[PDB]
């Protein structure tokens, strides 16, 4: 991504990131972790910190 | 008689030690000896 | 009072101050 | 006198002397 | 009175009593010869970074007063004229002149000289220490080490060249200029004894950290030793392959190899005292000779180091009076 | 010749290193 | 520069940015004043 | 008699607040007044190179190397 | 170099000689 | 050195240990004091000889570790203990044979060294938990057979002396923390409790079989043996809470709206 | 030159997936004793 | 210079304290914060020969 | 000149703003 | 993972091996081997390499007329850069070899096999049941490592400016650094040689004590030094032997990166001068005219 050569590059990705984040967003705050992330992540303050 | 002898003790790991000691400054120095 | 310590703490103390009012007299010298 | 405030007080000045040390490192003699 | 079998108290057991005193500070009869030693060794590198000068020595300027800072402050070596003599303040030269003395650069020697009898002194101190409440005095032979390193880089090398010039006056930028002379000039890096001497450091400083890290990884929760030395010994087992098996052995391993490091070092600093040194690989040389296109790496160290002496020696050697013109300065577009 | 010897102690430190390390 | 009307206020403001430096060593300083409880 | 004690009491602050000073302005007229230079030989910054000697100065000399300086320097 | 050779080899030789029958003696 | 043999009746239990079923016995290792931690009779290591069961006329008097919790367990009323612990009472829940071994270890251990004193308990510790995972496997097939045959309790005695005997501080190879044989036993009992109407601790020892890595959650959601669990509410409310729903429905549907 | 290019994409996306798969193997870290 | 210094600085830092955290929150999820437990260890139940 | 005493003046306000806090919370209150 | 009833994870993470391979081990065994026998195999007979595309072939390999000292694997050519250069781009195994093309086979998979080792020191960390910060102490020589093969090339814009696998070799990526970065007068390179240095003391130092107190030494060292030890419990002292070297390493690899974007050492040239503007030397710029030297004769052209 150091390789972007345009403005239009970086406000279309910009655009993109931002849908993807508000999606995500609503998407975190209307579930719950599969059983694989579960079962695959540490779930403590010092997990999330690290 | 020997009344104060001790046979000289030199187990697994201190063998390896020396030769490995040996052949580490074997390989240090053959480019200076050979030169 | 002139113990061992008291004399080891001037001997390192003293010279240190004079030498700090020194170099920062130093600091402000001229050019 | 507390030995914090005494120890606050030490550390004031020590930073101060160092801050005067540097000014000089770039006025002064040795600045170029 | 007290003594071995009713001996006599004397003006010595008394002295003893006092030097042997648990006081805040630990005098002891070495206490002699250490704390006048290192303290005015101490005192004689602040004095000379902060106010003595270097311009009628090395025609330099560095010290405190004269605008140099900690880095480049120094306690320049005597001039090359003076040789090996130890500038005493009372010698044939500065003959009672602390002005003159100091800037003849005698308060280098000053320096070094006290500082070596500090050193001795502290050894001694170590001896002292250990024997009192007897332990067996390893600290004294781990000190063994930096004292000769410092014998070998501070009294011997310059004993063995022409002057105390090239011995490393104390000064962070003047020993790395020291430090820059020996690559330039003696290829000390390609040395052996120099290349054991930092295999040697390397190896103490990674056993520093890897005993500190499992020591306190290997920590016991919650008279008796604090941390697993089974599970740090099956770590390194199934981690590296090698692991100590005995703490006695590992702490005594920690201890010897910084210690033979230095010693290497200092052997292999003895050898380029007298110019002995590794310099060169005679048939890389003659290779490099008859064969143009043939470069290593090693033949680039030798060309860099040419350029060091050549473009160094004019400013780092006054007493040579070398004046290079610009068309033999050795160069890289020049070859 | 010169780099075969040397070849050879560095295959025997190797060996020396795998020795160590299995042969207990 | 600043803007004129806060011209003469340029002093403060140079000693503004070094102020995240004062407040860990009030962290430390408050510590030392707990007595490192 | 230990830290402590010695720094919290105010006895060592009364005696030691006209010395700590005293040996600060000390230092400082000697740096200031020129002290420092005459008796440490260090050259002033207006006296580096003189007027015959405009190069960075040599000692040749061995023993007679007293004179030599005395020479190189302003004296 | 025979010299360099000869030399290496001793080295190599002569020591781990030494150790190994310092071993046979007491494993 | 004649043993106590007191007596202790309490509801339910609470403020109690257990210990392992390597020596076969029952012993309190210590009074949890989240509870009633005040026990006369049992304030150390009691071998309870004798555990009478409040669903059972008679008053059972065996020795065995599971029998033991079984009735323990299974009875909710007061119910009573015969502790048999000595004169001194003294901490004796790992019989094992003597300190002699372990002493060259703890010696060698003291001394920051590995040597093999170290390695002699370490191998002894190797066979010994080999053994001990044989005998669990053991005791499993054995509580499946009586299973097969419709024994009840005998299958939830073998389940609670293989559960007695868990590897304490347990590190798996894949990083378990628990022996395999733990989950799939502690859920064994979990469903058994729930179809022999002990709803409450069949509850329990599922939260215990979950907190100790089971995944099979469709297992649970179809298994008639623990049908009579999910009559009680709080089966839902340990699958919420080790099992939560991926999309909160109720969350969508309350912001339908407003 | 392209055979060997493909024959290390395979080695290395081999090594990788048995590396992913392998922690997604492990057993979530817990207390037994809580 | 001084972006690309400071950042990569900060960013190397914080790798490191990722290690470290992650370690710490590892050991914490699994019981391994406090140390090793005394009265028996994993490498105790392990074979000798390593 | 004028400029650098108001800065040294700001730098000293500065410098006491926190000890001011901690000595007043250490004397007054005895939170701290 | 679960191959044949899952024993291949079973064999993975079983602790039973002679060494704990573990899922880093994965990927850490069969890097680390690559880069090993590419690194051997280029140390004993590899075509010699343009470290720079001037087409001057710097040879590295001993049967190309060198040494163990001298051998080296050339960094790779500055024609390539920092681009990709692995053997399927080359038109030729023998352009591959002629452009320096094995060093970056040898510092991709190696800085790899370190990466996953510090993994592994964590899997086996946590596996053996201790607190898991040998891998946060192992990340100091795999920073420097990683400084020296990787940021170096970075910030310098091509892989023939990282450290040669080799011993002289690693003497002139050295004195190029100090003669291009003044690398000595860095206060990074600075607190890293302070903290070697402090790291063989305390060696030597813990060594001593130890061995002199196993009789079967915090009033040993309370008297020896004038303001005693502060860290009398040994977990301190422990402590302290890790963080010192890890740290030094931390920062002097720290110093290697920001120069690696040009942010060279102190520069100290004309600090002092005279009364007329004369510049006066110091031992600065001593080794200003050291670093010329080596500036000039680096710069074959
Ligand atoms: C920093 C922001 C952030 C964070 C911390 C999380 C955290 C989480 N998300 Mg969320 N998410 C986010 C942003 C974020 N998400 C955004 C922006 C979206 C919209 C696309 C989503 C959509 C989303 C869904 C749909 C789901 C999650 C899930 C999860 C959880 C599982 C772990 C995970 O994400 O996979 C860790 C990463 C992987 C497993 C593999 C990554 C695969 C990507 C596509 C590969 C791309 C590689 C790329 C080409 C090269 C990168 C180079 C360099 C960065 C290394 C975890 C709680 C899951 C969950 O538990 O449900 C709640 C789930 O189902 N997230
Ligand atoms: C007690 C610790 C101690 C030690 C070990 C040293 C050691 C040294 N000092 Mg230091 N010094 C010390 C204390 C010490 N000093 C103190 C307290 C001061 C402050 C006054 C100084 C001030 C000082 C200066 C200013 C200088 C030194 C110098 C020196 C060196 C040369 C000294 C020398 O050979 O003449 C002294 C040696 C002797 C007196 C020989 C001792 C042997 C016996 C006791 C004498 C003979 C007695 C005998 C019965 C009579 C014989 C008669 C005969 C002639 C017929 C040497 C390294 C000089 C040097 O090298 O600097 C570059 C130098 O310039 N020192
Ligand atoms: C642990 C295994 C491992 C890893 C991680 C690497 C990693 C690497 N190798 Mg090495 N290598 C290995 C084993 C490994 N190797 C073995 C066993 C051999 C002997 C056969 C080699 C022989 C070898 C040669 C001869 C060369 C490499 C090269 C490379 C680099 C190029 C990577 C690439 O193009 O793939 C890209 C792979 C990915 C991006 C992974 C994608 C995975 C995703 C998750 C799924 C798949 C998506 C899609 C289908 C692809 C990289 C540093 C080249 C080099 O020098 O570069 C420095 C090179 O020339 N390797
Ligand atoms: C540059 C690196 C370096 C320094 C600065 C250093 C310093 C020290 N190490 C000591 C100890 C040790 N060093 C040891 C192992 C090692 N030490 C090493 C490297 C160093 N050791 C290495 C590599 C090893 C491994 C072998 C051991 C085993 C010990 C100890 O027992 C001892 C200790 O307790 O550690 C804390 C102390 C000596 C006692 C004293 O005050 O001197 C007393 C004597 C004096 C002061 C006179 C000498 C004066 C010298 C000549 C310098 C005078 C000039 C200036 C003061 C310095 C100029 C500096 C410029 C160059 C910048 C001191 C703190
Ligand atoms: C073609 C090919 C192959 C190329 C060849 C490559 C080449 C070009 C170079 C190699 C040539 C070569 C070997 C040159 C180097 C030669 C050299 C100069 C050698 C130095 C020789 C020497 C005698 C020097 C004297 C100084 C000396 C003794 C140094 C020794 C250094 C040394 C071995 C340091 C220790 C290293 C190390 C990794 C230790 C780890 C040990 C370890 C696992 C302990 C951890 C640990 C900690 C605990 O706390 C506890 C409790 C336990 C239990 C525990 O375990
Ligand atoms: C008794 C113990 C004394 C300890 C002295 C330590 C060395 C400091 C001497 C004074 C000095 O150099 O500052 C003196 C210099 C003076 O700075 C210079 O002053 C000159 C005066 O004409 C000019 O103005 C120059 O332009 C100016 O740069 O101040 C600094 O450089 C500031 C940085 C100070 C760095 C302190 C050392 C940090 C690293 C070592 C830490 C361990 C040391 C203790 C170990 C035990
Ligand atoms: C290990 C133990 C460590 C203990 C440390 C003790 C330190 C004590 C203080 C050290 C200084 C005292 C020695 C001064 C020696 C001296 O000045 O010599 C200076 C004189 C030589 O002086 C030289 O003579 C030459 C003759 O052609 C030329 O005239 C030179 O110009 C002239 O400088 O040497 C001696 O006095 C005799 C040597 C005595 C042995 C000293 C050690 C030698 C070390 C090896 C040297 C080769 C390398
Ligand atoms: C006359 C012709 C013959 C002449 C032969 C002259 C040479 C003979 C001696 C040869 C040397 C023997 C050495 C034995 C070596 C040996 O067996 O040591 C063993 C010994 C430790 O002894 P222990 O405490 O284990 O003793 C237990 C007893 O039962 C036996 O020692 O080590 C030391 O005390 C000193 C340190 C030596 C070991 C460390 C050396 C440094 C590490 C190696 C450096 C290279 C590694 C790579 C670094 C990058
Ligand atoms: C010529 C200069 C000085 C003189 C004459 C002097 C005098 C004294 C006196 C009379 C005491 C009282 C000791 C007692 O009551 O037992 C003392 C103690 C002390 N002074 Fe100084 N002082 C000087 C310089 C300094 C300096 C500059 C410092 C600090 C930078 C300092 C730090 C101390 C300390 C730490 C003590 C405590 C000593 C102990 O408790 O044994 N002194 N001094
Ligand atoms: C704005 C921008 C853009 C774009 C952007 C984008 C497109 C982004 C994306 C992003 C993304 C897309 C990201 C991703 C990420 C990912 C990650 C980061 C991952 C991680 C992972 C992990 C960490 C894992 C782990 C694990 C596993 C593997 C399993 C087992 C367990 C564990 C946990 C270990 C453009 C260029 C246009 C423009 C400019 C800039
Ligand atoms: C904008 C503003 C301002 C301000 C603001 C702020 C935010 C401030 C802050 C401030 C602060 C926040 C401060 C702080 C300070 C601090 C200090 C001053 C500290 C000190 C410390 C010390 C001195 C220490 C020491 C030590 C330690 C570290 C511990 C241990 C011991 C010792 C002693 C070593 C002004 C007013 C201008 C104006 C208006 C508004
Ligand atoms: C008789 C004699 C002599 C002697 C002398 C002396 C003995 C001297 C001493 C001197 C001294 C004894 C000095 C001292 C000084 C000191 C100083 C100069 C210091 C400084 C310090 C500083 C700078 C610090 C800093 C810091 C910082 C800021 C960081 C934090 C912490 C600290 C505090 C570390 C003479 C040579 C004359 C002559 C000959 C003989
Ligand atoms: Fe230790």
């Amino acid at each position: 991504i150091c390789s972007v050569d345009n403005m239009e590059d970086i406000i279309g990705g910009h655009i993109w990131i931002g849908t993807l984040e508000i999606l995500g967003g609503i998407w975190h705050i209307y579930t719950t972790p599969w059983p694989w992330a579960r079962r695959a992540f540490v779930w403590s303050g010092e997990a999330y910190l690290s | 008689p020997n009344p104060n002898k001790q046979v000289v003790e030199l187990n697994r790991t201190s063998l390896y030690w020396g030769l490995l000691l040996i052949f580490v400054l074997a390989v240090l120095f053959s480019s200076y000896i050979f030169n | 009072i002139f113990t061992v310590r008291w004399l080891a703490i001037h001997g390192i103390a003293v010279p240190t101050i004079f030498f700090l009012g020194a170099i920062t007299a130093m600091q402000f010298i001229q050019r | 006198i507390p030995l914090w405030l005494v120890g606050t007080v030490v550390g004031t000045l020590a930073i101060g002397l160092l801050a005067v040390f540097f000014y000089g490192s770039y006025v002064g003699l040795g600045s170029s | 009175a007290i003594g071995t079998y009713q001996e006599k108290r004397t003006w010595f057991d008394d002295a003893d009593d006092w030097l042997r005193q648990d006081r805040f500070v630990f005098v002891g009869w070495s206490g002699l010869l250490l704390f006048p030693c290192a303290y005015f060794a101490l005192g004689g590198w602040l004095t000379g970074t902060t106010f003595v000068t270097s311009w009628y020595t090395h025609g330099l300027a560095t010290s405190y007063l004269e605008g140099c800072n900690f880095l480049t402050a120094a306690v320049s070596t005597p001039a090359n004229s003076m040789a090996h003599s130890l500038l005493f303040v009372w010698g044939p030269e500065a003959q009672g002149d602390f002005t003159r003395w100091c800037q003849l650069g005698g308060l280098w020697a000053f320096v070094a000289l006290h500082g070596a009898f500090g050193l001795i002194g502290f050894m001694l101190r170590q001896f002292e220490i250990a024997r009192s409440v007897n332990l067996r005095p390893y600290n004294a032979i781990a000190f063994s080490a930096p004292i000769a390193v410092f014998v070998s880089v501070f009294l011997i090398y310059p004993l063995g060249q022409s002057g105390w010039f090239f011995a490393p006056s104390f000064g962070v930028a003047a020993i790395f200029r020291f430090i820059l002379f020996f690559q330039g000039f003696h290829n000390w890096t390609l040395n052996p004894f120099h290349m054991m001497g930092v295999a040697g450091v390397l190896g103490a400083a990674l056993l520093c950290a890897i005993h500190g890290a499992t020591v306190e990884n290997t920590l016991f929760e919650d008279a008796e030793e604090t941390y697993s030395m089974v599970t740090a010994n099956r770590f390194w087992s199934q981690i590296f392959g090698v692991a100590f098996s005995n703490k006695r052995w590992l702490h005594f391993f920690m201890l010897l190899v910084p210690v033979t490091g230095l010693w290497m070092s200092a052997i292999g600093v003895v050898g380029l005292a007298l110019n002995l040194r590794a310099y060169d690989f005679v048939s890389q040389e003659i290779r490099a000779a008859e064969d143009p296109e043939f470069e290593t790496f090693y033949t680039k160290n030798i060309l860099l180091n040419e350029g060091i002496r050549a473009w160094m020696a004019a400013q780092d050697q006054p007493h040579e009076r070398l004046v290079f013109p610009e068309e033999v300065l050795p160069r890289g577009n020049a070859l | 010749m010169e780099a075969l010897v040397y070849t050879f102690l560095l295959v025997g430190t190797l060996g020396i290193i795998f020795f160590s390390i299995f042969f207990r | 520069k600043l803007p004129e009307a806060y011209a003469p206020f340029a002093p403060i403001v140079d000693v503004l940015p070094v102020i995240p430096v004062f407040f860990i060593l009030l962290a430390f300083v408050w510590q030392a004043a707990v007595s490192f409880r | 008699r230990p830290f402590s004690d010695i720094l919290t009491s105010i006895r060592y602050w009364v005696i030691h607040s006209i010395t700590v000073p005293a040996l600060f302005i000390a230092g400082w007229l000697f740096v200031s007044t020129g002290l420092a230079y005459d008796v440490f030989g260090t050259p002033r910054p207006n006296e580096y190179f003189t007027e015959d000697r405009q190069e960075a100065p040599l000692i040749t000399d061995r023993f007679n190397a007293l004179e030599q300086v005395k020479k190189l320097s302003g004296n | 170099n025979i010299y360099g050779l000869t030399a290496t080899a001793l080295f190599i030789i002569i020591p781990t000689s030494f150790l190994l029958i310092l071993y046979v003696k007491t494993a | 050195s004649e043993a106590e043999y007191i007596e202790l009746d309490l509801p339910k239990p609470l403020g109690f240990k257990f210990a392992r079923g390597n020596d076969g016995g029952a012993y309190i290792i210590e009074v949890n004091p989240k509870a009633g931690n005040i026990d006369a009779r049992v304030q150390p290591g009691d071998k309870i000889v004798e555990i009478s069961a409040s669903f059972g006329s008679e008053v059972w008097k065996a020795e065995n570790f599971g029998q033991i919790m079984y009735a323990i367990r299974t009875r909710s009323g007061t119910v009573y203990m015969k502790l048999k612990k000595n004169y001194g009472d003294l901490s004796a829940l790992e019989e094992e044979g003597l300190d002699a071994a372990e002493k060259q270890w703890k010696k060698e251990r003291a001394g920051g060294n590995y040597g093999a004193g170290t390695k002699e308990i370490q191998a002894r510790n190797y066979v010994q938990r080999k053994e001990n995972e044989r005998k669990r496997r053991e005791m499993f097939d054995d509580a499946l057979a009586k299973f097969k045959e419709n024994d009840i309790q005998g299958a939830l005695v073998e389940f609670e002396n293989i559960i007695a005997m868990e590897p304490r501080n347990f590190v798996g190879d894949n990083f378990s923390r628990n022996t395999p044989i733990y989950k799939v036993t502690q859920y064994n009992i979990a469903c058994c409790y729930s179809m022999l109407d002990q709803v409450e601790e069949a509850i329990k020892s599922l939260d215990a079989a979950m907190l100790s890595g089971f995944d099979n959650y469709d297992q649970i959601r179809r298994d008639k043996n623990l049908s009579k669990a999910r009559a009680n509410p709080k089966f839902q409310a340990v699958l919420d809470k080790y099992d939560e729903p991926v999309v909160n429905w109720n969350a969508v549907k309350a912001t339908f709206g407003a | 030159m392209l055979t060997l290019k493909i024959f290390v994409y395979t080695v290395v996306t081999f090594f990788v997936c048995l590396f992913i798969f392998g922690f997604l193997s492990n057993d979530p870290a817990r207390n037994p004793g809580k | 210079s001084w972006l690309a210094c400071s950042h990569f600085c900060l960013g190397f830092f914080f790798f490191i304290g990722h290690l470290w955290h992650a370690g710490r929150a590892r050991a914490a999820a699994a019981g391994f914060e406090k140390g090793i437990d005394r009265f028996d260890e994993p490498v105790l139940s392990m074979r000798p020969l390593d | 000149n004028i400029e650098l005493a108001l800065t040294l003046v700001s730098l000293v306000l500065v410098v006491s703003a926190g000890p001011l806090v901690v000595v007043l919370l250490s004397a007054r209150g005895g939170n701290l | 993972n679960s191959s044949l009833w899952a024993r291949f994870c079973e064999w993975i993470t079983s602790t039973e091996n002679r060494l704990y391979i573990g899922w880093f081990g994965v990927i850490m065994i069969p890097c680390l081997l690559t880069a090993t026998s590419v690194f051997i195999i280029a140390f004993i007979a590899a075509p010699p390499v343009d470290i720079d595309g001037i087409r001057e072939p710097v040879s590295g390999s001993l049967l190309y007329g060198n040494n163990i000292i001298t051998g080296a694997v050339i960094p790779t050519s500055n024609a390539i850069g920092l681009h990709f250069y692995p053997i399927w781009e080359a038109a030729s195994l023998d352009e591959w070899l002629y452009n320096g093309g094995p060093y970056q086979l040898i510092v991709c998979h190696f800085l790899l096999g370190v990466y996953c080792y510090m993994g592994r020191e964590w899997e086996l960390s946590f596996r053996l049941g201790m607190r898991p910060w040998i891998a946060v102490a192992y990340s100091a020589p795999v920073a420097a490592a990683s400084a020296v093969f990787l940021v170096y090339p970075i910030g310098q814009g091509s892989f023939s400016d990282g450290m040669p696998l080799g011993i002289s070799g690693t003497f002139n990526f050295m004195i190029v650094f100090q003669a291009e970065h003044n690398i000595l007068m860095h206060p990074f390179h600075m607190l890293g040689v302070a903290g070697v240095f402090g790291g063989s003391l305390f060696s030597a130092m813990h060594g001593s004590l130890v061995t002199s107190s196993l009789i079967r030494a915090h009033g040993y060292f309370g008297r020896l030094i004038f303001q005693y030890a502060s860290f009398n419990n040994s977990r301190s002292l422990h402590f302290f032997l890790a963080a010192w070297p890890v740290i030094g390493i931390w920062f002097t690899a720290l110093g290697l990166s920001t120069m690696a974007f040009n942010l060279n050492g102190f520069n100290f040239n004309q600090s002092v001068v005279d009364s007329q503007g004369r510049v006066l030397n110091t031992w600065a710029d001593i080794i200003n005219r050291a670093n010329l030297g080596m500036e000039v004769m680096h710069e074959r052209n």
